[PDB]
């Protein structure tokens, strides 16, 4: 008959924190902005 | 959904060498306790502004007054005797 493997039970075990997280995933990716900045220069010698 | 040759029929599986059983067991991975790191801040000083804007201006108007109204000199009108 099925017989799960431990990666697949813990799937199901940790099912519901899954959904959550894939549905703040979506409302932060909807709601926020990319930016990117530079945030260090640097120019130096190397010996 | 095969059908049995009858002239050439053949058994069940015979025992084979195996994958020396304890390497296709796993073990069960054991999850230490972890924490969203730092203390968060309340507020963020974000890049744009988070209440509605207008598509369209629309004008705005504000009362005023005239002034003191004076009297006229008018140019007066000749007297009707029947010529008019």
């Amino acid at each position: 008959v099925q017989q799960l493997t431990p990666a697949q039970q813990a799937a199901l075990r940790n099912q519901q924190a899954m959904a959550a997280n894939l549905q703040a995933r979506q409302i932060v990716l909807q709601q926020s902005y990319p930016v990117i900045q530079q945030v260090e220069t640097q120019t130096f010698d190397p010996a | 959904m095969a059908l049995i040759n009858p002239q050439f029929p053949y058994a069940g599986p015979v025992p084979i060498p195996g994958p020396a059983p304890t390497e296709t067991m796993p073990l069960l991975n054991y999850r230490v306790e972890g924490r969203i790191a730092g203390i968060q801040q309340a507020r963020q000083f974000m890049p744009f502004l988070q209440g509605p804007h207008r598509e369209v201006a629309e004008q705005t108007y504000y009362a005023i007054g005239t002034g003191i109204q004076m009297g006229q000199t008018f140019n007066q009108p000749l007297i009707n005797t029947q010529e008019g």
